[PDB]
């Protein structure tokens, strides 16, 4: 109405309606699974295309050769936070020279995305980031929301009916740390299908793979360079 | 550059200092304070040159003023001496001034801190400083013993100040000594109008 | 010093009053006017209890030269407090 | 140009100077007032370059007026101290104003001497310029412990007589300025002992070196 | 009469019948036969009303 | 809230123009009138003060006509309040241009520069445009004697006789009727100025207290801007009696 | 962190030569305190209502008669906070004049400069103009002067004007009445009588406050003195 | 009172009403009433006393900012009356301004000047609605250096003037008239009496009374110009005396 | 409590006619829905306990945190809307760090409690920001001033505390702190006492299982805010289960 577009009107639960809308924006966006090991971090994201005479847009974006991000939601809102994450990580690398921990970086992002939620007349962003990083401790997958609230997970999946993906992840939680770079992707694939209908499984050109570590430099696999990482999947675990 | 000193009792301090504030070769005023208004509860021991002390003394008044009200009335010694470090930081070698800070904060017991003209802040036993403390360095040290007691501190401290004005070619008539407690800052005047001399050479 | 709120001080004053009239004749007459004054303050229940006290001053004072004074005090009180007081008390 | 000195009876200030205002080291004016009134009970004796003394004194003159009018309580020397302190420290040297500030403050009587740098110190008699010494020597003779207002006037006329002899730029009148809690005397003349005057003879040449040929009268 | 003007700092015309009604309320308890100065002044004191001028408001 | 109101200050309205700009013209209508007339050897300003009161002390003798510079003059038509700010901006601009230029400030140049500030507020800043139209009179060499008119709309105009303030339509025609192009000399023009002020006021009766008359006449080597004392205006008020006959005849 | 809120024009032109929101401010000064000002022609005297109607008043310096400088005094009617800023600003302005001229700010000039802020607050969004009107006195040009600066920012020139309760009625009584060629003592007596006509209730010396401007300078009359004047006249 | 009519966008803005009222200021009075704090202030010649109630939600407290007596400068002291949130922000602003005065003035500030600086700052709040005025009320007490003890009161707006005795809080007017009788009766000003007269008044208006521990009294005596809090002991000395006083 | 969703909260600079903004009242309501976070001041330190929400067995210490170190000696335990609590931690972290640069000593909590409470009130004032939606405690052990515990509400009141708790039942927990005398305790005994209260007070309607994470700034961590030592943690853990039974 106009009391739900005001960023200064709240529920009796003490929740601003504009923050609530902003979480859902993620959920209409495509499903992404982000997992960690003790040598690597893998970002598996689901693609989309406009036409058959087109290649799919990387949902894996290139920041640095040690940290990498994957988006789910609005691309334009994404790009402002992306310009912010690239600026901070590169800073860290020049000044400190430490291959930046994931854990410090997400908390500052949490501060910024919180500012429009407090501003009158300004909308929160509504993109979800699973930030994969590798520092000297080992890999971490942190998930930052359209609110401050950020998660340190072994594996996480966010998007449509994402709760179901977590269940597969929880059954193989320990395994992730032992498994290889190749397997971490295959366990990601098997989580990503749970979000989508059981009428459909993944295909080669809707999968984008983003691999992170400092035992390897950052790689984005697109639509046909996806295939080697892809093989080994189970059709709809229920 | 008159001497500054603060000698350790163990619950309050006694400072002692010599007077003359100088307008170059000529001494401009020898009827001045050596413990002017720095706050309303805090003391610093001052000498040196009028400008070197003053810039620092005021910034500490202004910061101290914020510190005292929010904490509840007494400020911290360590906080106060850091503020002086900042002024000195810019004017490193420009100002030779070094301030002798002595207090009783709510931190605990008696603390004597030496804020340098470099930018250094340290809590120690007792130091006496100035640009002329490379001159009365022996005299303080003989007086200075482990736990020099208060009654002893009155004679020792005053004497060090007396030794300074007579010998000093930057000293001058009247030692004005300052004893600081948690009650406020208290100055006393030991005369030298009347004839007191550190015994002549042959 | 203060009113102390009408209810609070009043309970205390009312209890001592009732006992004063009963026990003794002569020393009672001097204690009873002073205790009686304190109870006067309320416009609450205190009026009903003050009035009984007054009858006692009136007969005791008649014995003394205080007789002129005695009438003035009861006469004014009947005016002041018509009360919720019972008929036996009112006659 | 400005050599200033002050003395203490046991009160506040009679500030003295010999008059003359100079355009550089050439006299602009023989003897006109150079111990100054700020708004209405603070006075300043000056030394060194007179110039910095006037403008610093004028800002301070603004700020003490703010405190007097609301309080109805004496002009605050400490306020005036602080403003000057603040201006001179930033640069570490910016002009030379050697100033004898003096007013009886709301609580204690407070006398300030501001040099070229910053200070925060509190004496009770100061004599200023490079001739501080000449002014001090009259006071050290005349004034033993305790002095009176009249007596303090006699030292002050004498301090002003010494500067006139020491530097010829200061000349003529001895100005005495009484600064108190609520009595502030500015009267030019306090002692005529000399005076700069015009000639009694006249010679000037009229038309034997004069050359003219045109005239008009615009408004 | 002089006193009646003095006591309140705010009163208006409509308020004079109200303070008279208030004085009369207290007075009936006492059970009197006349109206005392005592009754008026208490009557002014309760619902005297805010000093609006000093805080903000009229001024 | 603030999002549920209208005032259409920076926002264009259905009209295609802002409310705030159009409203300012209405406020100007019921406030004291200012006219500038052209003479052959000078220019003059005559104004009705915003004071309709019967007793003035004359603390400030500029309450409508303020002389900015020794080369310029202004009048105020509108609210005295917005004038106060504008008067201070004018003493600086008028003297600044002069420091550089060393030539009497052009009447046109001044107004276009000022008009730019009037429009700046209405378009942006979220401030309303000043409720004052300022009537500038001045002289520069390359146009000659001038009168320029300033608006809150940022409109300027080159005039020879115009009036703004109260009952302006009547007033400009009345100045045209008595005074054609280049007709009337400075002295006779000062009379004409009072004659229109007597007729057009917010409240009748023209007196010394209600009027202030200013002359720009070029003296011997300098262009002299004076505001006439009450005494001189009075001699013009009798002159204005004589002038009524003269227009008709 | 940052503040927005209200930054669009709050003030709309009314056809009357003034805006709506300023017109309302002039009613505010009317419900303000009675203050009277009459120019005696050998000084100016200004008198103001001391009280804020609690009738506990204990003034020794907390006055509403305030010297700005050597020969300028201010008495006001309306708002307290709005007035304090004008007093602080006035000294800075007087002194601004004092630095350049070596004389403080004439009546006319001080008015032009105070008036520009009062208008500023109107046109701008998220601010409101003062609720204060000033009776400004001064001795300049060799003549005493008295000006009125209204809460709008407009100025009306007055030899005598009244503010506060019944201000409108106050101006007409003064316009007819106003006097000149008055001795200092008489100046006080006339001023107090005019104050009796504006101000209601009791007057003693902790109810009214008087200040005078003359040749010697502006000062503020002691509470004892005011009382002697008050008694004297009918 | 009035709630005002709009002709601007007056309703949520502080700008004028036909009463002359400012909407945000009137709302600032209701902030006083939220806190529950009421203060009675008395001026003497021995001392200036401010006495005010101390809020207890629970018995686990430290007294360093539970306290509504504040040191706004070492000699002159004050209380904030009203809503405690608005009070803390104002105290904070004032102290930075107070310290600024310390850099400028160089010494202990007069009570007249201290109230005047807060008043100018609060003029910034009052004119804005960008930032709402702070709906606390400050009574400054302290000994002005030559004049004597002074009690001045500033409103949320910032209106200040001198008074024989002043009050602030939930209701100014009712507290003042009670205090006015105490003022008429003008007692011999010495330490015990000025504190005691202040204490009796605050207790009569509430008709709840209190123990000494439940109130906080802050005095500025001619004895020590320092601003001093009596504490539990010293207040108690007055209370026991007061009981014996009629 | 007063607030209506229409009127007098349609800008964050609108003052309510009751004297307390609707927005601040809304900010307190969110604290009231959240889980209980407790912090009790001891004679030899402060012991924190905040329950860390676990929705998956995938989560590590980083997920759903409520213990921050504003300084590295000063702790912050928050309750209510996590999004605003973490942002105020970041500005606060900066504010502490600048203080340490200048001042150079373990900061006295009494100064922090005034500056932060005023900052929390500032956001109620201003249009570009809205009030903070948590109530938080600041807790430290220092030698400059000892053990200090303060709590700031989203109103922007600072009050001093011996022992406070904020949760779903703020009053029941505070009576329970009252019963026990921390005067008798040293920092070691306090860790046991915080641990039980968190389990009982909290009502599951949104949890599913929580992990208690506690932090020391005390004797065995030397005036810097570290997570609880292992011995202390185990002493604390047993008593909490025992108190249920």
């Amino acid at each position: 109405n106009q009391y739900d577009n005001d960023v200064t009107v709240w529920s009796p639960q003490g929740r601003i309606h504009q923050i609530e809308y902003a979480m859902e924006a993620v959920k209409q966006g495509s499903a992404t699974v982000g997992l960690k090991s003790k040598t690597h971090a893998v970002l598996v994201a689901l693609k989309r295309a406009q036409s058959e005479l087109a290649a799919h847009q990387k949902k894996i974006l290139h920041v640095d050769n040690h940290i990498g991000i994957s988006i789910a939601g609005l691309t334009a809102d994404a790009r402002l936070l992306c310009n912010f994450m690239r600026q901070e990580c590169l800073d860290s690398r020049f000044v400190f020279d430490r291959p930046l921990p994931v854990s410090r970086l997400v908390s500052l992002i949490g501060s910024k995305t919180q500012i429009p939620t407090q501003r009158y007349g300004r909308r929160p962003y509504g993109v979800g980031l699973l930030i994969a990083g590798y520092d000297d401790m080992g890999p971490h997958v942190f998930q930052t929301c359209p609110s401050a609230n950020y998660f340190d997970c072994r594996a996480m999946s966010i998007g449509a009916r994402s709760q179901s993906a977590r269940t597969y992840l929880e059954r193989h939680m320990s395994e992730f740390m032992q498994c290889n770079l190749d397997e971490l992707v295959k366990h990601g694939l098997r989580a990503l299908r749970e979000t989508l209908p059981a009428e459909q499984d993944l295909t080669t050109k809707n999968v984008s793979i983003g691999i992170v570590g400092k035992d390897l430099e950052f790689t984005i696999y697109d639509d046909d360079d996806v295939s080697p990482f892809l093989d080994g999947l189970e059709e709809r675990p229920q | 550059t008159t001497i500054m000193a603060v000698q350790f009792d163990g619950g309050v301090v006694l400072g002692a200092d010599s007077r003359t504030t100088t307008g170059s070769y000529i001494a401009n005023r020898v009827t001045d304070k050596l413990t002017p208004i720095h706050d309303h509860i805090f003391c610093c021991r001052s000498g040196s040159a009028a400008d070197t002390q003053a810039v620092a003394d005021a910034v500490t008044y202004q910061l101290g003023f914020h510190s005292i009200e929010l904490n509840e009335p007494p400020l911290v010694h360590t906080a106060a001496s850091l503020f002086k470090e900042m002024c000195y930081r810019y004017r490193e070698d420009l100002m030779a001034g070094i301030i002798i800070a002595g207090w009783d904060p709510q931190e605990g017991g008696q603390v004597y801190s030496v804020p340098m003209g470099g930018m250094m802040v340290r809590q120690s036993f007792a130091i006496g400083g100035s640009g002329s403390s490379y001159i009365y360095g022996y005299v303080d040290a003989t007086y200075r013993e482990g736990m020099t007691k208060d009654e002893c501190l009155q004679f020792t401290a005053n004497a060090l100040a007396l030794a300074m004005e007579r010998d000093g070619s930057s000293g001058g008539v009247i030692r004005l000594a300052a004893i600081q407690q948690s009650g406020v800052e208290r100055q006393v005047l030991l005369g030298d109008q009347i004839p007191k001399v550190t015994i002549s050479t042959l | 010093r203060r009113s102390q709120l009408k209810q609070a001080v009043a309970k205390m004053v009312q209890q001592c009053c009732t006992y004063v009239e009963e026990i003794t004749d002569l020393p009672v007459k001097l204690r009873l006017i002073d205790t009686l004054r304190m109870v006067t303050e309320g416009k609450i229940y205190v009026e009903i209890e003050r009035a009984r006290l007054t009858k006692t001053l009136a007969t005791i004072k008649e014995q003394n030269g205080d007789v002129k004074e005695a009438a003035s005090i009861l006469q004014e009180l009947q005016v002041e407090t018509y009360g919720s007081m019972e008929k036996k008390e009112r006659v | 140009t400005t050599i200033a000195g002050v003395v203490y009876k046991d009160g506040i200030v009679l500030g003295a100077d010999t008059r003359a205002t100079e355009g550089m080291v050439v006299a602009d004016k023989n003897c006109s007032k150079i111990h100054f009134i700020s708004p209405n009970i603070y006075c300043c004796g000056a030394g060194t370059a007179a110039d910095t003394d006037m403008t610093t004194q004028l800002i301070s003159s603004n700020l003490e007026l703010h405190s007097l009018t609301t309080g109805r309580l004496p002009r605050v020397v400490t306020a005036n101290r602080m403003l000057k302190q603040m201006l001179f420290r930033y640069q570490g040297y910016i002009g030379a104003a050697l100033v004898l500030g003096g007013v009886d403050v709301t609580g204690p009587h407070l006398y300030s001497i501001y040099p070229h740098g910053s200070t925060d110190k509190l004496p009770y008699v100061t004599m200023g310029s490079g001739s501080l010494a000449a002014m001090a020597v009259f006071e050290d003779k005349f004034r033993p412990d305790m002095e009176e207002e009249e007596a303090k006037k006699l030292v002050s006329e004498a301090i002003a007589a010494g500067i006139f002899n020491d530097l010829g730029s200061g000349s003529n009148i001895d100005l005495c300025v009484i600064s108190k809690s609520k009595l502030d005397f500015l009267r030019p003349y306090s002692v005529p002992n000399k005076k700069g005057t015009r000639f009694g003879r006249y010679r000037c040449e009229k038309g034997t070196t004069a050359v003219l040929t045109e005239k008009v009268t615009p408004l | 009469l002089e006193d009646y003007v003095a006591r309140p700092d705010k009163i208006s015309g409509a308020d004079i019948n109200s303070i008279c009604q208030e004085s009369g309320m207290l007075a009936v308890r006492e059970n009197r036969y006349i109206v005392l100065a005592k009754d008026f002044e208490k009557a002014y004191k309760t619902v005297i009303k805010k000093d609006e001028q000093e805080h903000e408001f009229y001024k | 809230m603030s999002r549920r109101y209208d005032s259409r200050t920076t926002i264009f309205s259905p009209e295609g123009r802002l409310y705030q700009v159009e409203y300012a013209m209405e406020a100007i209508g019921h406030a004291g009138t200012c006219l500038g007339i052209l003479a052959n050897d000078g220019v003059l300003l005559a104004a009705e003060r915003r004071n309709i009161h019967k007793l003035l002390d004359e603390v400030f003798f500029s309450e409508k006509i303020y002389k900015l510079n020794e080369d310029m003059a202004c009048s105020v038509a509108g609210i005295t309040s917005d004038a106060n700010v504008l008067t201070n901006e004018l003493r600086l601009i008028a003297q600044r241009y002069l420091l550089q230029y060393q030539e009497p400030i052009p009447c046109e140049q001044l107004v276009t520069a000022l008009c730019d500030i009037k429009q700046a507020y209405t378009q942006f800043g979220g401030k309303r445009p000043f409720g004052v139209s300022l009537l500038y009179i001045g002289w520069d060499k390359h146009y000659g004697f001038q009168l320029y008119q300033s608006d809150p709309s940022g409109n300027y105009g080159g005039w020879k006789a115009t009036c703004i303030g109260n009952n302006s339509a009547a007033a400009v025609s009345m100045l045209k009727q008595d005074y054609k192009e280049g007709e009337m000399t400075l002295k006779s023009a000062l009379a004409l100025a009072v004659k229109v002020l007597n007729k057009t006021m917010d409240v009748s009766k023209l007196s010394a207290e209600k009027v202030e008359i200013a002359t720009l006449t070029r003296e011997n080597g300098k262009t002299v801007i004076r505001v006439l004392k009450q005494k001189e205006v009075e001699q013009l008020i009798k002159k204005h009696e004589e002038e009524e006959a003269k227009a008709e005849r | 962190m940052a503040e927005r809120g209200y930054s669009f024009s709050l003030t709309t032109f009314s056809p009357s030569g003034k805006l709506v929101q300023i017109e309302y401010a002039l009613a505010a000064v009317a419900g303000g305190a009675p203050s009277v000002g009459i120019k005696a022609a050998n000084g100016v005297v200004l008198a103001t209502e001391k009280k804020q109607k609690s009738i506990l008043y204990d003034e020794r310096s907390v006055h509403k008669v305030e010297p700005i400088t050597k020969h300028i005094g201010l008495v006001y009617s309306g708002m307290g906070p709005d007035y304090r800023v004008l007093v602080h600003r006035a000294r800075k302005l007087a002194q601004q004049y004092y630095l350049v001229y070596q004389e403080p700010i004439p009546t006319a000039q001080l008015v032009q400069r105070v008036a520009s802020v009062m208008q500023e607050y109107t046109q701008s969004g998220g601010v409101r103009p003062f609720g204060v009107s000033l009776l400004i006195c001064g001795w300049n040009e060799g003549r005493p002067y008295l000006f009125q600066s209204d809460p709008s920012g407009a100025y009306f020139a007055w030899k005598a004007t009244a503010m506060g309760k019944n201000y409108v009625n106050g101006k007409t009584f003064l316009e007819k009445r106003y006097n000149e060629d008055l001795e200092l003592e008489d100046a006080i007596h006339t001023a107090i009588l005019t104050l009796k006509e504006s101000f209601e209730g009791q007057m003693t010396e902790d109810n009214i406050e008087v200040g005078i401007c003359n040749e010697a300078g502006f000062r503020r009359l002691t509470p004892t003195e005011v009382r002697d004047y008050l008694a004297a006249i009918a | 009172m009035s709630r005002g009519s709009s002709a601007g966008f007056d309703r949520h803005i502080t700008i004028f009403s036909p009463e002359g009222r400012l909407y945000q200021v009137e709302y600032a009075f209701k902030a006083i009433n939220q806190g529950g704090l009421t203060s009675v202030a008395v001026r003497g010649k021995d001392c200036a006393v401010i006495v005010t109630q101390k809020k207890v939600p629970d018995k686990l407290l430290d007294s360093s900012t539970v306290t509504h007596l504040f040191k706004i400068t070492e000699n002159i002291g004050c209380v904030m009356t009203g809503m405690t949130a608005d009070s803390r922000s104002q105290v904070q602003r004032a102290r930075y301004e107070a310290a600024n005065w310390k850099y400028k003035y160089g010494y202990e500030i007069p009570v007249d000047m201290l109230c005047k600086r807060i008043a100018d700052i609060s003029q910034v709040y009052t004119q804005n609605a960008e930032m709402r005025p702070l709906g606390c009320c400050m009574i400054l007490i302290g000994i002005d250096e030559e004049q004597g003890p002074q009690v001045y009161k500033c409103d949320p707006a910032g209106y200040y003037c001198g008074f024989k005795a002043t009050a602030a809080g939930v209701k100014q007017t009712e507290s003042t008239s009670f205090l006015e009788k105490k003022v008429k009766k003008k007692f011999d000003w010495t330490f015990e009496q000025t504190v005691e007269t202040a204490i009796t008044c605050l207790s009569t208006v509430l008709s709840i009374d209190f123990k000494p521990s439940e109130i906080e009294v802050g005095v500025v005596t001619v004895e020590n110009p320092k601003f001093r809090i009596l504490t539990e002991a010293e207040i108690d000395a007055h209370l026991v005396a007061l009981a014996e006083r009629d | 409590m007063s607030s209506i969703g229409t009127g007098y909260d349609l800008s964050a600079s609108t003052f309510s006619p009751d004297g307390r903004v609707f927005q601040v009242e809304y900010a307190m309501k969110a604290v009231e829905n959240s889980s209980t976070a407790i912090g009790i001041r001891c004679k030899d330190g402060v012991v924190f306990g905040v329950e860390k929400l676990v929705l998956s067995k995938l989560y590590e210490e980083g997920s759903n945190k409520r213990l921050f170190n504003v300084d590295r000696h000063v702790g912050m335990a928050v309750a209510g809307l996590l999004a605003d609590a973490r942002s105020l931690a970041d500005i606060a972290r900066e504010e502490a760090s600048n203080f340490r640069s200048n001042f150079g000593y373990n900061i006295p909590l009494k100064h922090l409690a005034d500056r932060v409470a005023m900052y929390v009130h500032a956001y109620t004032l201003y249009s570009a920001v809205r009030p903070f939606g948590c109530s938080f405690m600041l807790g430290s052990y220092s030698v400059n001033d000892g053990a200090q515990l303060y709590m700031i509400d989203p109103s922007g009141v600072s009050y001093g505390y011996w022992g406070c708790a904020i949760g779903k039942a703020r009053q029941a927990a505070k009576t329970e702190i009252e019963k026990l005398q921390m005067k008798e305790m040293t920092c070691r005994d306090v860790v046991k006492e915080v641990a039980k209260i968190i389990y009982i007070v909290h009502d599951e309607v949104k949890d599913k299982a929580f992990e208690l994470e506690l932090s020391w700034v005390g004797e065995l961590t030397k005036g810097r805010h570290e997570i609880v030592p292992k011995d202390v943690r185990e002493e604390a853990e047993k008593y909490a289960k025992e108190s249920l039974k």
